[PDB]
């Protein structure tokens, strides 16, 4: 598949008042790893982040194009974008290319600007938006991640527990995928602070 | 899909089956394949459902503007010519075969068959669709010139019944419409009403 | 996907399953496939989900502008003409199979619209992977002029037949009841199946995962 | 024209313990988007100490199981002994390879007690290659089931965790929980789970119910 | 049979206390054309078992000839043994798989229903060799339309009386006639009980076309 | 799959990774890619797992019959030719097998590469599999005939590890065997994760 | 088939390119330079389909030069890499797509040395060391084994020579002469060509 | 090609067109598609001419040996059963659809249709070939149980005539054969003799 | 890809072969010998598809060695070439076809030095000089320009070196070392490998 060419794994989980997003760090042309520091999670609104997996070019282009639209929206509106609105904006961008799509499946993790309510969302290549109350996973190792998340996830997890659960699911799932791995980066989004941690992962 | 039109003195009788099928599944068992393009002009539709409905809607709009502008009742030939022009121009794009039959003050009852490829012919009797092949012999042998309106209504129903029995695509109820100066009278024949021909009985 | 609708004595009942499937994996377990075209008109969506959402949203916006201009409640035929004409130009490239049901001044009307732009107006319609299973329930037990509760029971049974007998359909039953005096959107109307309790709790403890680097950036509120 | 193979779906899981071997499977047989039956177990008891789990094209599974049963009788007559779990695994590798040019479309996991009495799980690729593993998952949901087993039975990616020998009660709880999670995200997995436990006393079969959606 | 020619449509089987009932339409179609409308797609293998097949009729006729010959041979032996419904089912699975492996499939889907040893048996055999046993079975479009109705009733009431099973088969046959293009009104119902196999034909289904007037 | 073998003063060193992958799924991380044909001969497996396993096991059966029939062990050259002849009969039929037959015989230390294509070659250093290109460079830069046993063991471990880091289809653990005049000896099995900490530290 | 390599150290970027131009089975030129100087401190090395390499690199080079003339200050290496990625990605879905693999090396006074890897599909990754062509598969393993972030410029040439020596020993293709250049605070400096014969 | 056979009480009436066409060229315009397997058993042949001729020649040889050995008139069912076996065994290698119509003492006049694929069915009336599709409705509507031989000859002639006009592949003279205990009588209808149905005008 | 060349002088046949065995992108061996000693005075040089070259060349070598054991006298170089051509031709229309391009060099006491060129299609031609491989296109002209029927063995080595030097300068592929052997009345004599 085109998606498997560059590889990539991204997932987001919801906690009591916190959200977490994690991604594999390997950039590979196919079976060869060019770099282990690739960015798949991009800051959008301070407490709002989007993780993109798929063709590395498309991941970079959509992040660059989305930021252009979001930066213009924030300046004209005068307000930080709501997490739901970012999902609508990204869906419009993806649908515009419905006949020839960008090969990226976006996952959005964010906290509402005023309420601080946790929000997690996933979108398909052509812009279908799915919003979930638990976890959203996109990437080459999606089936593996769904299996780990369904068993590990529990409701109203505290920020420390959310970090442990997202990490265990991501590490074990990337372990079972050849084209995903070479380290995982986890961001915990809380109203008071952002905690970014790089996990110890097998390099192979 | 079997669609048939027979001309009678002063009028036309139009008949069709009621089956729309995607593969071997019947999506609609009661479909109306007779569409009123104008007050006394109707079209029987065969081929892609989407193509026929779109072409019929466009002709109805064009014929409606034409009639209002000329302040005169529309001609069957004009309706057929509009269908032929759209069908020929997009022949590759549209899989649609249509039989246009109606009453005009000038030429009375006229049946025009526009087959796929956008060709227009005026015929005393016209049959179309997948079931048409099975009834070609019956229509040729049974048709007699000078058939009355009731005789034409019987002729169309008997033919459609034979086609529906031998054709997988054709089926459901027989919808019949008769067009004359007085107006359009439409009847639906179903179950016992549909003509029945004895099946062979050799177990 | 199983989407179905029936016309009862005083209105329309529209039903759908909540399962969205990517490949053979279940992507979503709570998808709303019944969309709002207008206050009196609702469309059930099957086929490519992105295509269905966009097609309904554009038609709903067009009807809203039309309704403001007219100053009158929207008619279902307008939605069908707009939906069929749009789908035809795309030539089946926009894969939206839609069941459109609404009650207008003329009466209660139900239509089935296909991706190539074909439209059929029918008393009862079923669309999607489980459509054949739903049609069998509708053929077996449908009477004209059914009461609202009987209509709700029949459409739920048809949606349930799709959920149980079709791999594509599943998760939950959502019903929208449209009548001249009342509109009820019931989600989930019934939850047929639920996940089993987790026998053993992994409960990963703090410190289980080793972290190479940690950066904490405070955010002012 | 005609395609010789179809995917009938299904997932099989086998877990091995010091005194027990657990082989489990879903009961759903499916073709395309439809369910043929909700009561087809994919676990077959080859011997008193061995069970085989088969997932893939159903026709190959029925043929392979009948051939394996026949071969077991032929060996017993010649060697005057029942075939060992390891010997069954080596024979299966040869039978699967015999059809390398027209492969048997089946994923096979053989779970049974060894001669010492420890649990043995052997996993086979469709062509025939086999490896002994402590736990293995096969079939449509193998990708979903395996990472959890690696984390919990393996204790992989876990630090400051005591490694405790697997117990039948924990293993049963894990087998049931992984299958309920698979039922949520796999169209071909659901209806029921059959768990066959191999122990010195005998083989015991237990059935749990998964979602029928 | 790489390419099928004259073919039969869905065959429905339902298990009831004291026996099994199988229903089939009596038509064989060359593509869309209903070429032969009096053909019988149900066969009585022996007093214990009956067989119904959907797919190439020519293949079914060959299999009927082979199966009939086998039953005649066993009856000549007078051993007192008979082929049980399961044994005939297992032979069919072996025969279908062997033809599939030789890449010359018999293009047929068959339901085997028999009552033996006070137990009811219903089995399904595909051209590929996929085979299984179930309380209710349907082939072709029946799986999509009739099987959902049969399964729902069976879940509400696991054990069905003969009259209830006959009613369920007639209702499902009506649904196939309404929504299957290759279906035919004339149909045969075959019942296997302790007494034996009885084939009833040609039954016909009353149909309601009231919806035609409803559309406006 | 990365498997490497080199001939040095103290014998032949055979090394291998432990990852078997179906598509991009890592099915196994514990696969043994070196088969012990006899106490003095080893065979390396790369390419399709079943193809290499069945054919190398068949060679092992033939080698035991040769030892029983002739009362003398098979030569590395004879075993390599026998595998080449059997695979050649099925040439063009889709078998994918890349193997190195490494052993000590009357002539001395022996290394041969046999391929499903039918190539049979003898050389001091050979690497086979998807990660062969990565292993070849590290091995070539640090390889010397006079290398001591401890230095040789490190080169084999490093070459497999660097290959695992770059190649997706290579990973797991480095299995090390040293062929000696007395016979082959299993040396060490090291996880690439443990190796990564030692090398990076 | 063509070979590009970049090694980045604390205060410098060492870049090397194969000097061979070949059509069919014959090497038409042995003096080809695949290095294009975008600015005083920036070099873009391009390998790829015939014609596409020169057209894309020259267009990027001329646009980067225009920026200096119009604004009076040169672009940063990061800005130049982002400008090339945007242009190549924009052309990817266009009727004419450039099949070009590019390596961008530059020294910025404020942010220090930079090396950027870009594939034909247009993915930009900043890497400590990078290589392009079939030669990379053999060479990258040596670099991973012997590369330390604090490597000196003299040691970097020693690493580069080792990588090129392996290519002579194992690469099927003949690549006898390699052009070597370095970028530092002083600017781009040509280094003597490494010729194995 | 249009082949039709109808069974009357006491015998069978067989009919066929006379046209063999390669592409749009009529290689033979007077071909006999009706051939005698035995004294009172005949086969109407449709499909590839080579296949139909080969199967007919083989079955005549097979049937004749069986009749001589049994010292009995051959049964119409046996001729059809021998034809069915050949078509089913070589369904991939043959493109032949045939009708066996004959008179036997035990079961009287019988028509058996062996369609392509090797199926065998006994039919009161059978129509085969490309021209058959056009007359399917006419044959169903016109057929009446208890038809006499003379009515059956007219019915076959009228049906074949309608098919010939509609089908380009069908056409030429109509060949009709009547088989009974008394014997086989063959008539050819040509020109004005062929039944005529008025063409539509205006 | 693989390169073979032969020069037949008045009293000798001089043959050279590239010594590199290669996988898809990497050279597995640099010491490969593509010359098979069929008999005391006959050398077969074989290049072509993997597997086919080793199996066919070995089969011809064993049969020529068998002829010597059975009759006690060696096959003529002309007879050996004809035996190879017949075997390759029979395999051409067989299910197993060998894709082998071969040069046969031999000395017969009665007929003197002989060089034969055979393609994968088994067409046998006696030649003063011939080459196989992509490099043959570049080197055939140099041999054509300077070859003389009476060329001396030392001059022939110099001419061969000029063709090998040309391959290094213009050939895309890396062929660093070449195996040089000369056949004479005395017998096959190995010569120092030309290396670059
Ligand atoms: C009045 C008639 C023109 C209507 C009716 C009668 O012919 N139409 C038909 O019978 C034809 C059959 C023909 C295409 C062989 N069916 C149709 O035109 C379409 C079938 C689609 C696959 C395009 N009918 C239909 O219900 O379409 C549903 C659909 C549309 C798009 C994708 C999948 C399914
Ligand atoms: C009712 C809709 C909301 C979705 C419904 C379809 O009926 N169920 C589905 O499973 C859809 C439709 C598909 C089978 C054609 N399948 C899907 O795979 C998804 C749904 C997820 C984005 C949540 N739809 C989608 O467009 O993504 C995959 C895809 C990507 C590119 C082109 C076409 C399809
Ligand atoms: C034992 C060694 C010889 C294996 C070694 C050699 O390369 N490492 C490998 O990675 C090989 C190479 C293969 C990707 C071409 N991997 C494999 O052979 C794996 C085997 C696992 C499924 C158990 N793939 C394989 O054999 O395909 C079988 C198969 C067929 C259909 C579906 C799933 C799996
Ligand atoms: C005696 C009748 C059975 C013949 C009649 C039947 O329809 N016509 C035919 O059989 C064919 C056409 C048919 C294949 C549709 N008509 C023909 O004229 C010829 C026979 C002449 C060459 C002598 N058949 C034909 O197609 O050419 C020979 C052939 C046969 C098979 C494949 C390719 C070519």
């Amino acid at each position: 598949s085109i998606m498997s060419y560059n590889g990539g794994a991204v997932m987001a989980m919801k906690g009591k008042n916190c959200v977490a997003i994690a991604a594999d760090r390997r950039f590979g042309i196919q079976a060869q790893m060019v770099t282990t520091d690739f960015q798949k999670i991009f800051p959008m609104g301070d407490r709002l982040y989007i993780g993109l997996a798929g063709l590395a070019t498309d991941v970079q282009t959509v992040a660059q194009r989305l930021k252009f639209r979001l930066n213009l929206y924030e300046l004209k509106e005068g307000r930080q974008i709501k997490p739901y609105t970012l999902m609508s904006m990204v869906a419009n961008l993806l649908y515009e290319k419905r006949f020839g799509p960008y090969y990226t499946e976006p996952v959005i993790a964010g906290l509402d600007p005023k309420t601080f309510k946790p929000f997690i969302c996933s979108l398909d290549l052509i812009g279908c938006p799915m919003v979930t109350d638990d976890f959203v996973v996109s990437g080459t190792c999606a089936e593996q991640m769904y299996g780990m998340c369904e068993s590990l996830w529990e409701p109203n997890m505290d920020p420390d527990h959310l970090f442990e659960t997202i990490s265990q699911a991501m590490l074990n799932a990337v372990d079972r995928d050849a084209v995903s791995g070479m380290g995982v980066i986890v961001h915990i989004i809380e109203k008071d602070k952002i905690t970014t941690r790089t996990l110890k992962a097998r390099m192979d | 899909t079997t669609i048939m039109a027979v001309q009678f003195d002063g009028g036309v009788v139009l008949g069709a089956d009621s089956r729309t099928t995607t593969g071997s599944y019947i999506a609609n068992r009661v479909t109306d394949k007779l569409t009123p393009i104008h007050d006394r002009i109707f079209c029987c539709r065969s081929g892609s459902a989407a193509d026929t409905q779109a072409v019929a809607d466009a002709v109805t709009y064009q014929l409606g503007f034409h009639s209002i502008e000329l302040n005169e009742p529309p001609l069957v030939h004009t309706a057929a010519s509009l269908f032929k022009e759209m069908c020929y121009r997009y022949r590759e794009d549209l899989m649609a075969g249509i039989i246009i039959a109606g009453w005009d003050p000038q030429e009375g009852g006229q049946v025009y068959s526009v087959p796929m490829g956008g060709m227009m012919v005026r015929q005393s009797f016209a049959i179309g669709g997948s079931g048409s092949s099975y009834i070609y012999g019956y229509v040729d042998a049974t048709y007699r010139e000078g058939m009355t309106k009731e005789e034409c209504l019987q002729f169309t129903a008997n033919a459609l019944a034979l086609a529906m029995e031998r054709d997988g695509s054709s089926g459901g109820v027989i919808r019949l419409a008769a067009i004359a100066e007085s107006g359009v009278e439409r009847q639906v024949l179903l179950g016992d009403q549909i003509p029945k021909f004895a099946v062979a009985t050799l177990p | 996907t199983t989407i179905a609708g029936v016309v009862y004595k005083d209105g329309i009942v529209l039903g759908a399953d909540t399962r969205a499937t990517e490949g053979m994996v279940v992507a979503d377990k709570n998808c709303s496939k019944i969309h709002f075209i207008s206050p009196n008109i609702y469309c059930c969506g099957a086929g490519t989900a992105a295509d269905t959402d966009m097609t309904t949203q554009l038609i709903s916006s067009n009807l809203e502008l039309h309704s403001l201009s007219t100053g009158r409640l929207p008619r279902v035929v307008t939605a069908n003409r707009m939906l069929k004409q749009m789908l035809f130009r795309y030539q089946g490239y926009i894969g939206a199979a839609l069941v459109l049901g609404g009650v207008d001044v003329t009466g209660p009307h139900l239509y089935s619209i296909y991706p190539h732009g074909s439209t059929d107006k029918l008393p009862y319609v079923t669309m999607g992977s489980g459509s054949l299973a739903a049609m069998a329930v509708f053929e077996d037990k449908f009477r004209p002029d059914m009461e609202e509760e009987e209509a709700k029971n029949l459409v739920s049974e048809a949606i349930a037949a799709g959920i149980f007998n079709d791999l594509g359909s599943g998760s939950n039953i959502d019903l929208c009841v449209i009548s001249k005096n009342k509109l009820d959107f019931l989600r989930p109307y019934t939850v047929p199946n639920k996940k089993g309790t987790r026998l053993g709790r992994y409960r990963c403890e703090k410190g289980t995962t080793a972290v190479l680097t940690e950066k904490i950036t405070p955010l002012e509120i | 024209r005609f395609s010789p193979y179809v995917f009938n779906g299904g997932t099989i899981l086998a877990i091995a313990g010091e005194d027990f071997a657990i082989v489990a499977s879903d009961t759903r047989l499916s073709e395309g988007f439809s369910i043929h039956t909700r009561d087809s177990p994919k676990c077959y008891k080859l011997t008193d100490k061995t069970v085989i789990g088969c997932s893939g094209f159903h026709g190959d599974c029925l043929t392979l199981t009948k051939i394996i049963e026949a071969r077991l009788k032929m060996y017993k007559h010649s060697n005057n002994k029942a075939m060992t779990t390891g010997a069954i695994a080596a024979m299966l590798s040869t039978i699967l390879y015999s059809r390398r040019f027209f492969p048997y479309y089946v994923y096979n996991i053989i779970g049974g007690l060894d001669e010492e009495g420890k649990g043995a799980v052997y996993s086979f690729d469709p062509v025939g290659s086999y490896q002994r593993d402590s736990f293995k998952a096969g079939g449509s949901a193998s990708a979903m089931l395996q990472p959890l087993l690696d984390n919990q039975v393996g204790f992989k990616n876990m630090q400051n965790v005591e490694h405790v020998p697997l117990s039948l009660d924990r293993a049963m709880r894990l087998v049931k929980d992984v299958f309920i999670s698979a039922a949520e995200r796999d169209v071909y997995t659901g209806d029921a789970l059959r768990i066959c436990i191999v122990t010195k006393e005998g083989i015991r079969e237990e059935t749990v119910s998964l979602r029928k959606d | 049979t790489q390419n099928p020619m004259v073919t039969g449509t869905s065959v429905l089987g339902v298990k009831f206390e004291g026996g099994v009932v199988i229903a089939a339409d009596m038509l064989g179609s060359y593509g869309s054309l209903a070429r032969f409308r009096n053909i019988s797609r149900i066969m009585r293998v022996n007093n214990s078992t009956m067989l119904g097949a959907s797919g190439d009729y020519a293949d079914f006729q060959y299999l009927k000839q082979v199966l009939g010959q086998m039953v005649i041979d066993e009856e000549l032996l007078g051993d007192g043994h008979s082929y049980s419904p399961r044994a005939i089912h297992s032979w069919l699975t072996r025969a279908m798989y062997s033809r599939r492996s030789k890449m010359n499939p018999l293009w047929n889907t068959m339901v085997i229903g028999g009552y033996a040893d006070g137990e009811s048996f219903l089995g399904y055999v595909d051209m590929l060799g996929v085979a299984y046993e179930a309380p209710s079975l349907a082939t072709g479009y029946g799986a999509y339309l009739a099987q959902p109705l049969l399964r729902e009733v069976l879940e509400k009431q696991p054990v069905l009386s003969q009259t209830e099973a006959r009613d369920l088969v007639e209702r499902c046959m009506r649904v196939l006639y309404y929504r299957d293009a290759r279906s035919y009104n004339r149909f045969q119902i075959a019942t296997v009980t302790e007494k034996g196999v009885e084939i009833e034909g040609p039954l016909s289904t009353e149909t309601n076309w009231d919806i035609a007037h409803m559309i406006s | 799959t990365t498997t490497l073998a080199f001939k040095f003063r103290h014998g032949v060193i055979v090394a291998a990774d432990s990852r078997a992958t179906a598509g991009a799924y890592i099915a196994s991380q514990t696969v043994k890619k070196v088969i012990e044909i006899n106490p003095y001969l080893l065979g390396t497996m790369a390419g399709g797992a079943a193809d290499c396993s069945f054919w190398e096991r068949l060679l092992a059966r033939q080698c035991r019959i040769y030892e029983l029939r002739n009362k003398e062990r098979i030569s590395v050259a004879a075993a390599s030719k026998l595998l080449a002849n059997m695979v050649y009969q099925y040439k063009g039929m889709g078998l994918s097998m890349g193997t190195m037959i490494c052993g000590w015989d009357k002539r001395g230390p022996g290394l041969y590469y046999v391929d499903s294509e039918g190539n049979r070659i003898s050389g001091a250093t050979f690497s086979v599999g998807s990660g062969s290109v990565y292993a070849y460079g590290v091995m070539d830069r640090g390889y010397s005939y006079d290398l001591e046993v401890e230095q040789a063991y490190d080169l084999a471990r490093r070459a497999i590890y660097q290959a695992t880091y770059r190649d997706a289809y290579s990973g797991g653990a480095v299995n090390l065997y040293h062929v000696r005049e007395d016979g082959w000896i299993r040396v060490s099995s090291d996880n690439v994760a443990d190796l990564h900490e030692k090398y990076s530290g | 088939m063509e070979y590009l390599i970049g090694i980045q150290g604390p205060d410098y970027v060492l870049v090397a390119s194969d000097r061979v131009a070949a059509s069919n089975i014959v090497q038409m030129k042995d003096d080809h330079d695949k290095m294009f100087k975008m600015s005083e401190k920036i070099l873009l090395l391009c390998v790829g389909e015939a014609g596409d390499t020169v057209q894309f690199a020259e267009y990027i080079q001329k646009n980067v030069q225009l920026y200096k003339m119009r604004n009076g200050y040169e672009l940063s290496p990061t800005a130049a890499a982002n400008f090339t990625r945007r242009n190549l990605a924009d052309c990817l879905r266009s009727r004419t797509p450039y099949h070009v693999n590019l390596l961008l090396a530059g020294y910025d006074e404020h942010e220090g040395p930079a090396l950027y890897y870009m594939d034909y599909l247009a993915a930009l990754a900043k890497a400590p060391f990078a290589a392009h062509g079939y030669g990379a598969f053999l060479t990258l393993s040596i670099l991973d084994r012997y590369y330390t972030p604090t490597i000196s410029r003299e040691r970097a040439v020693e690493l580069l020579r080792k990588c090129l020596e392996e290519l002579q020993k194992r690469f099927i293709l003949n690549l006898p002469t390699f052009s070597v250049r370095i970028i530092d605070k002083n600017g781009i400096h040509d280094l003597d060509n490494i010729s194995f014969p």
